[PDB]
């Protein structure tokens, strides 16, 4: 994208302010729970202030940074998309379960992933994407070998690089993969998004097979769903203990959140630790907690 | 301000 100048940053802030105003409408009845757009935008403004703050004078450098240019372009693009959603959606923005409203929720999640990425690349406001720490050793090696110290690469470029190590079966699978990894929905793949994907779907040795079994063919996987949406979705299965679904945790990016109906009538969500999703799901099945993916009687057999 | 979601364990 074009170079980032103070003016552009000002424009984004103004667009964010408008999104905030629109989302304060009492008719929305937005719950103050992550992801909460009313927190996310102001927090994004604050971190952008910090960044500019630490680039006093040396602004030219900041403006030329590729990641920052892509980020600001996407921020402006997403904020406008949200404003458009409101005007084009009109009164339907308040009818829960309407597409326009669901779109606002997905955007809220995207703003959340964008803020997390920004802080992960600009911790303390200083660019550090070139030294970012990829969590899984194998994934780390793949990235430096193919992209060196780059912080962000176009999807096409990422797809081709991955393909050489983990063959992608088809165009449709490639599109599914993209939608899973492209957390900021900007057609680019940052080292940050790459880290999240590879941690969620480790081990790297069977990366795509893992992803296929846990998300492509698994009825329990919920792409871009929030905590509240998971709880809402499990309500119809309140009388069917063992019904469960899972998704990316929004506040613990890189970890899973599994929602399930208990025998005593509660709908809980837990974040597995010290065990990849694979083992969490298998143990949960055996213990009788994760039996019916999205309420379906048949549960995928991952013990293979 | 947002209140963290209730996770369990
Ligand atoms: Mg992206």
């Amino acid at each position: 994208p074009g170079t980032v100048d103070k003016k552009m940053v000002e424009k984004c802030w103004k667009l964010m302010d408008k999104v905030v105003r629109l989302c304060q409408n009492p008719k929305l009845a937005l719950k103050n729970s992550p992801p909460y757009i009313l927190d996310l935008l102001p927090d994004t403004y604050q971190h952008l202030r910090t960044i500019l703050s630490r680039y006093e004078g040396k602004m030219e450098t900041l403006g030329e940074n590729e990641y920052f240019r892509v980020f600001m372009e996407n921020l402006m693009k997403k904020t406008k998309q949200t404003i458009s959603l409101f005007k084009e959606g009109k009164e339907r923005m308040y009818e829960e379960n309407s597409q326009p409203r669901r779109n606002l929720t997905k955007l809220s999640l995207i703003f959340s992933h964008m803020l997390a990425e920004l802080k992960g690349i600009f911790p303390s406001g200083l660019f550090q994407g070139d030294t970012f720490r990829i969590t899984k050793a194998d994934a780390a090696e793949f990235w430096r070998k193919a992209f060196g110290e780059k912080t962000i690469v176009p999807w096409k470029s990422f797809r081709q690089a991955l393909h050489e190590v983990h063959p992608i079966s088809s165009g449709l699978e490639a599109m599914a993969l993209k939608s899973t990894i492209d957390l900021t929905c900007n057609d680019y793949i940052s080292v940050f998004e790459f880290d999240i994907f590879t941690r969620l779907f480790q081990p790297w040795s069977s990366l795509l097979r893992n992803w296929n079994s846990l998300a492509v063919t698994h009825p329990g996987y919920m792409a871009f769903l929030t905590y509240d949406e998971v709880k809402a979705r499990l309500q119809k299965f309140i009388h069917k203990p063992g019904s469960y679904i899972f998704r990316l945790s929004c506040t613990r990016l890189g970890q899973w959140a599994i929602g399930y109906v208990t025998a005593d009538g509660n709908i809980l969500q837990t974040i597995p630790h010290n065990k990849p999703l694979f083992q969490a799901l298998i143990d949960g099945f055996r213990e009788g907690f994760y039996l019916f993916p999205d309420g379906r009687n048949q549960n995928p057999d991952l013990t293979g | 301000r947002a209140v963290e979601n209730q996770y369990s364990f």
